[PDB]
């Protein structure tokens, strides 16, 4: 039981994906062929969560790659751990979307997605019982974007009970990284505020600022930022895949971080964020963890968590720790700083905890927020969206894939509603 | 013979469950493959000799109970007694009631009747859940009402994980909470609560421990357990059995929370700084801070106490300890209660665990406590739940499962009853 | 003295057959080869001192009897007790009967002649068949019918494979099953039917074995015949030879049909954690999934119960259990028979064959019963049969061999007057 | 016993058994010239059911290659596994038949006829008892559709209770491959109601599909086409040949299969049907055979099953199996998509088993399916003939070798009562 379905989308996705599977592989013992060599009978107990067994002791990730723009995936598949994957789970097309999220939701996309939906119920007959998917994609884009938005909407209409999560790279407001970016993510937040249960929601500028201000570092590539999703992602599901004394899940998450159902949208992070160079300068105590988990340069939304309230909060945990000294951190937080949580909930915060250090680290932990500061991006989003439309900028290549401007300004209204919600409760 | 079954549900119960087998074992000589007089009560006689446990263990989730499985203390367990399902609830009262729960539970209850079927005098049972934690709440009192329909004359003790009022853990904690209450409060007969954050404070200054863990909690609360159910088991001066739990600890049909604390809990170092007297024992156990919750009892008149005295004991000195209890001013009782102490002595002494801090004595108690302090909390959980619901916070989760929201109307005005109860009480 | 022989025909039946040959050769001290005191019940004594068997194995099709020619228990067999021809029936009840059955039966009733021709008192036949497979239906009614002029006295037992309602193999089915009713019905005494469905369940539950075989299947199938056979055989307190069957069981003349269940079906992982008392074992025997076929018991008055206790058993116990069964308001009975129980117990216990799952047991039991719950089975076949008929499903094939078509409406009319009779019974 | 007589006629037919008579060699360990050597006593149990044994332990296909048009069979012998016939079973003319139905079944035909008749009592003779003869042959042609049918009616003449199944090769309706393939499908047809008991109907187009689609293969030739199709055959008659729990036989599938004497065209296929390089991505559980066995593109014949109703379904599988594993799958099948298959029919599925897996499968399975929407293909032909028919179209070639304009209308007017059958039962 307790099975993740994950499908991939778009370039952006897929390349995160990749390493994503690395990561995981990597703690459950998976060799790049798809052998087992570990040492701990703990690693195998619930591997079915994301891998799918085979004659020969083969797994495989229970895992489906889209893109209708090719040569993404080839690359994918070039790589090291591209060998994994099941042939039969590349699913692309023979034609970019140029950007364009109309063409991923409406037209390019529809043609495409018929073979993902008969790939997905596949999956899901593998299932002893389906805990629900796992989306990475990213906003901005045409098949990331409009095509995952399409595909989550089948999904939910088939799978309406089970839980649909997505980890979305969305744009970076201060410098936006195409043209008609705000018009894609516009488009899909509309599509996600509907069809999904929590989106992660994670930004480029953040990671970078992490990666220069925190971490100390330089040159970082895409992998690198990557390889920061992936622990993110992994570190969600870990009460899922491993043992431990308060265990999280999906549904556990979602109950203790949606107090209103349209309201979740999620600010990962990751702890420790220190530099490598400097290493023994610092030390793994549970303060200094939580410290750093809860410090806005260390968040990876584009955000100043500081402008604004605390809805909710859960942060878990890895490593074996006193239950103690993390409840009384907790409190120490709250009682110290409670106007950064909103006073209507009594224990804003959530703790999970899991006895097992991921690779290294013998205390690690993951972040997720949900702020009414949030309501920043999509106010930026939104001022983005209605400089171009009002004077119908870049309309045409929308319109003649058949989408009407109505459409539009609904999810402009929509994205509005949204950020008058976040207000009310801060 | 007083002879009984066990059940620990949800994942902190069943926590607390192999602790306390943990601490059986360790005291009628069992191994923990089953091998070795009077341990029959609990471990039902068996077909080659290796002693079986009667204990119901229930989770829907699936893995706290598999690591148990795949545990020292593992062959031990028959393969049902252990229960499973799929998913967690996750704080979802709406889940281990109504929807999911109501599936696992026909199981659990033949599980149940298979268990008593051995019994030559069913004395009762022990439930082991959580106020709070999704499963242990909603499918604990699911259980409890079947049993009041299939075990009327049976008593139903019940050990509950109270949340602190400052201390969280799961930020759904007060619907949950009071939703237990609501359909707990008529099935069951006592519900004996600990807190936790009590706990880390007796931790710091009792044990001299800043750095504890869960195992460590459910050791302690194995004690209590112990402590509570030795007369059944073992010989006594006088022998408190389950049943004398309701008639001299209920002196109302609603109120059926005790507050359960232990004596001495003070670890090797400055034990040999100390006397350990009777006398000693029993000051501590009506101390402010020692208490296993968080409660001003001396904000509270006491309405029924109970002790369980363990080991070297002489009655003379209970008895004046005693005396000088009643003698104490901030001590307060009510007005209608005179002979407020229920006294159990008990000729075998605590018998103490490798990895348990708490040092060998040759004598030691558990108290069990009523009193209008235990209001206070209440009072503050229904606060909470009141701030929580004006705004309709994770409202639809539980409604969107299958629920009324009147049930949670009905819950509060259940809850200012009770309160209501107390101040009469006190008055 | 009570000494018998056993019929095995039809593919399923030889298997089944296989399985009680090997159960027989390990209860008895028989090697597969013949060599080594009261087994010579089956085993008819010999010439050089090797063991021979007496059962009569029938098969139109070739293929399993050649498998079993070329076994391990294979010398074992006399070469003329294994018949062959050439071909299947098909699932075709007009080849078993009529046309191909009727020249290899002469041969078979030979057999049967010359094997009664040893008995010093034959107290009767087993006969295995399938309700649906196409040689062992036809061809096992011709053979019975056969053997009701030639043996008008001597009981003739069945042991039959009823198909499941929901589950299926071949589709013409329900065809088959009805017209061997028809033409068994008056021949036979009684019909020992078993599911497959129901032995899945079983195993799934009880044995936790969720890969199952059809091995498995007649090994289980076999343990039952066992328990049936021994008190022949073995000493015993209470000896129930193969005559009582009919009188306590058989309570109209057309009402043949008991369901065969056995206990403990346990493994030995949860043997260890389980007592196996025989109050215990008899409440196993009257719960629903249990049961070997596709009943609710619940739904249906027991008419007649025989059970079948083996190994250490002591009568007071099974007495108290039997009491207990009574008291029971669920296990329901009919207004005409207080004496619903009729009790076997037998000084040796059942034996456990390399391979064969179910661990070794110091007690264990088979039940029979007859109830109106049958005739829910019954009418479920006739309701698939009425809907195959009206658009003419295959009878064409049937009639193309050799048939009238008025006889499948002369078999639903016996079937509704069958259904006719459990009415007025359960009344 | 269950001797079975094999005849290959034309081109096609030919080509087929050429492979047919490989794979089957290999299964019973015989070598290219007519040794044993097999390692096991199961591999000669009942090798009589296709080979006859000669002097020095010589084992030789009960087997007759008839064709009017010479040069096919001359390639047949000169082939590996041609020097395993008999001389005297090749049957041979001097002409051709210029893909005209009327040369082989009335005029040039009925001059060679006798001598495979000859030749078929010859064989019948060393059967102990005969279970039936089994025809490969091509709807299309003049020789395999002409011819065979006159065979065919000849044998079931004089052996009416022995069985009489045809592994046919049809047209493929979207792209047709002779120009009077309809006239030649449509007269066969005709024939092959009347005289056979069962027909596997086989079109190239369903298997170059499940060659592109299901196996990812491309290049592929005749050869791997006839192996797919032998690999049916065998599959057929595993049963036949050797050990296990439910035995099938001929007339028993013919029993559970055929419910109306009339409606015996049977869709074929084999699972499993994945790539070759994409093995490991796979495993062999029973369900996912199945699964494989039961989808549309996995079939043999050119419908859409979801298009119409099962009346009734053969699976037989080989393998040691769980029983259990195979009933409750079925069942589920039955549950979940009770709409197609006939309500009218309790338990339209049938299994049948073999301890025995072919060369490297440990599991493997044969579909028969009996479905309603394989009127679409008798539809498709019948319209193809009208066109023509009704302006006499090609007719000359016909009338010329003594066939009458009457005989069309009545093989055309049965042929649309078979439809209307079908379309009774959906
Ligand atoms: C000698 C030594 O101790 O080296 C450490 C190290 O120096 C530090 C700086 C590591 C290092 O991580 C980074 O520098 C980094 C680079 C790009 C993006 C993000 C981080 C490290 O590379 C990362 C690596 O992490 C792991 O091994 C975890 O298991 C981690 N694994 C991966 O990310 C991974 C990398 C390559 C291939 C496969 C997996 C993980 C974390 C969460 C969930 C699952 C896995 C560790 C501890 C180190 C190095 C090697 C220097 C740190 O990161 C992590 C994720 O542990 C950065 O801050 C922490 C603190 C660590 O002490
Ligand atoms: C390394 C390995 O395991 O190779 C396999 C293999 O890769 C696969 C892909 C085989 C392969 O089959 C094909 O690629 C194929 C080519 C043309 C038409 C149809 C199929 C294989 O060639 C076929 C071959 O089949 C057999 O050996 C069977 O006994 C089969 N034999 C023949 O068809 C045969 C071929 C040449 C000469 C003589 C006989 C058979 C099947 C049913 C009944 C009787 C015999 C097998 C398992 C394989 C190879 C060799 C790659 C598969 O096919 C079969 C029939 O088994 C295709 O999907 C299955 C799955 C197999 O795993
Ligand atoms: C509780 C939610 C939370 C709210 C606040 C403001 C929290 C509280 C504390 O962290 C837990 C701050 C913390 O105790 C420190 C002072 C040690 C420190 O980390 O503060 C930051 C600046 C602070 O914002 C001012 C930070 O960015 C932040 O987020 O602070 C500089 C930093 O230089 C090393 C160091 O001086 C937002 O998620
Ligand atoms: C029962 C008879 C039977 C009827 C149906 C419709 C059956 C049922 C199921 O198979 C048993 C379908 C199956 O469970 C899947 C969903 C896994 C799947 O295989 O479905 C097909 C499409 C489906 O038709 C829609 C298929 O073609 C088919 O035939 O399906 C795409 C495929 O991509 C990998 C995959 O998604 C016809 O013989
Ligand atoms: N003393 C003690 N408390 C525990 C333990 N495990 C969990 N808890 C407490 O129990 C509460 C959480 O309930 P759990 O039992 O974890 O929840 P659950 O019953 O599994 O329910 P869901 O997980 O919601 O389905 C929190 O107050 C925890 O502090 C334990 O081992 N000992
Ligand atoms: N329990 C059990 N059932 C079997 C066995 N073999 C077959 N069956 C069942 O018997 C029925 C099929 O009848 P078979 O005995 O195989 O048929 P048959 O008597 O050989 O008749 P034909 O093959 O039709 O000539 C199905 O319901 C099978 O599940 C077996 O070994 N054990
Ligand atoms: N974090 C991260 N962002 C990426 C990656 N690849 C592309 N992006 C970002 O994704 C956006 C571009 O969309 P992309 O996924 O490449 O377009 P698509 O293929 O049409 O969906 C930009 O904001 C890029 O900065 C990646 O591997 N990691
Ligand atoms: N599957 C298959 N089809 C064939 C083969 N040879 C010919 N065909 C098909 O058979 C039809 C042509 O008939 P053919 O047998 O060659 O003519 P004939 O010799 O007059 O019977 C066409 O549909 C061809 O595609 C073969 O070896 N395999
Ligand atoms: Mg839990
Ligand atoms: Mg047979």
């Amino acid at each position: 039981m307790r099975e993740i379905v994950h499908i991939q989308a778009g370039q952006c996705g897929n390349q995160i994906g990749a390493k994503f599977w690395e990561v995981i592989s990597d703690e459950h013992g998976i060799d790049p062929t798809g052998s087992y060599h570990g040492d701990s009978d703990l690693q195998l107990e619930r591997i079915n969560v994301y891998y799918n067994e085979a004659a020969g002791n083969k797994y495989v990730p229970r895992a489906i790659l889209v893109d209708l723009e090719p040569g993404t995936m080839d690359s994918v598949r070039s790589g090291p751990f591209g060998q994994i994957f099941r042939p039969d789970n590349f699913v692309f097309g023979q034609s970019g979307a140029g950007n364009n999220w109309a063409k991923g939701h409406y037209t390019e996309g529809a043609e495409l997605v018929d073979s993902v939906l008969d790939v997905v119920r596949k999956e899901s007959e593998s299932c002893d019982c389906l805990q629900g998917f796992q989306l990475t994609h990213s906003l901005g884009g045409g098949t990331g974007s409009g095509m995952g938005t399409l595909l989550i909407s089948k999904i939910r209409e088939e799978y309406p009970d089970r839980i649909m999560n997505t980890f979305s790279v969305v744009p970076s407001p201060k410098v936006s990284d195409t043209v008609v970016e705000p018009y894609n993510a516009t488009l899909s937040v509309h599509q996600l505020v509907e069809n999904t249960d929590e989106t992660y929601c994670i930004d480029n500028e953040a990671l970078y600022d992490i990666c220069f201000r925190t971490l100390k570092l330089t040159t970082p590539t895409y992998g690198d930022l990557n390889h920061l999703v992936s622990a993110t992602m992994s570190g969600v599901t870990t009460c899922l895949r491993f043992p431990g004394q308060l265990n999280a899940d999906l549904r556990k998450l979602a109950v203790n971080m949606v107090p209103f159902p349209r309201l979740h949208f999620f600010m990962p992070g990751f702890a420790p964020l220190t530099s490598r160079g400097s290493q023994q300068y610092r030390a793994l105590t549970v303060p200094e963890l939580t410290q750093q988990m809860f410090d806005a340069k260390n968040m990876m939304a584009a955000c100043d968590p500081r402008h604004g309230r605390y809805l909710t909060v859960a942060a878990v945990f890895r490593g074996r720790m006193s239950m103690k000294e993390v409840d009384e951190q907790m409190l120490n937080v709250q009682n110290k700083n409670s106007s950064y949580f909103v006073e209507w909930i009594p224990n804003n915060v959530k703790t999970a905890v899991c006895d097992i250090p991921p690779r290294g680290l013998k205390m690690s932990a993951t972040f997720i927020g949900n702020s009414t500061a949030i309501q920043e991006l999509f106010k930026r989003i939104s001022e983005q969206f209605t400089a171009m439309f009002r004077r119908k900028a870049f309309l045409h290549w929308y319109t003649g894939e058949g989408m009407d401007e109505m459409e539009f300004t609904e999810a402009e209204s929509n994205m509005n509603d949204l950020v008058s919600e976040y207000q009310q409760y801060q | 013979m007083r002879e009984c079954i066990s059940i620990h549900v949800g994942q902190a119960g069943v926590q607390i469950g192999n602790a306390c087998w943990e601490l059986y074992c360790l005291e009628h000589g069992i191994q923990p493959d089953g091998q070795m007089d009077s341990f029959n009560t609990f471990f039902s006689e068996t077909g080659a000799g290796k002693h079986v446990p009667r204990a119901v263990f229930v989770d829907l989730e699936p893995t706290v109970i598999d690591e148990v499985r795949t545990g020292t203390y593992r062959q031990l367990f028959h393969p049902e007694q252990l229960i499973t399902g799929k998913e967690d609830a996750a704080n979802n009262y709406a889940r281990g009631h109504y929807t999911i729960g109501k599936e696992i539970i026909d199981l659990v209850l033949d599980r149940i009747r298979k268990l008593a079927d051995q019994c030559t005098g069913l004395q009762g049972f022990l439930v082991f859940h959580s106020f709070g934690g999704g499963t242990g709440s909603g499918f604990t009192s699911l259980l409890m009402e079947r049993l009041s329909v299939d075990y009327g004359k049976k008593s139903k003790l019940e050990f509950s994980i109270y949340p602190a009022p400052q201390v969280s853990t799961a930020v759904v904690e007060p619907y949950n909470s009071i939703l237990t209450t609501h359909t707990t409060l008529e099935h069951s007969d006592c519900a004996f609560m600990v807190d936790n954050e009590a706990i880390y404070d007796i931790c710091r200054r009792n044990l001299d421990i800043e750095r504890p863990t869960y195992t460590n909690l459910n050791r302690l609360i194995s004690q209590i357990v112990s402590s509570i159910t030795a007369s059944l088991r073992f010989d006594g001066a006088l022998n408190v059995d389950l049943t004398e739990f309701q008639t001299n600890l209920v002196p109302y049909p609603r109120i059926h929370f005790p507050l359960a604390t232990y004596a001495p809990v003070i670890s090797a170092e400055k034990a040999y700084h100390e006397q350990l007297s009777v006398a000693e024992i029993t000051n501590a156990c009506f101390e402010p801070a020692n208490q296993m919750v968080k409660c001003d009892p001396r904000h509270g008149k006491y309405m029924a106490c109970c002790l369980l005295y363990r080991g070297d004991v002489v009655p003379k000195d209970v008895n004046a300890a005693i005396a000088t209890i009643k003698t104490k001013r901030t001590i307060q009782f009510v007005d209608w209660c005179p002979t407020g102490f229920k006294v159990g002595i008990n000729y075998q002494p605590p018998t103490v665990v490798p990895g348990g801090d708490l040092a060998k004595v040759q004598r030691a108690v558990c108290m069990l406590s009523n009193t209008t302090a235990i209001a206070e909390a209440w009072a503050r959980l229904d606060h909470k739940f009141d701030l929580m619901y004006a705004k309709r916070a994770f409202v639809h989760w539980y409604v969107g499962e299958g629920m009324e929201e009147g049930e949670f109307s009905e819950a509060r005005e259940d809850m200012a009853a009770l309160e209501k109860d107390y101040e009469e009480v006190g008055v």
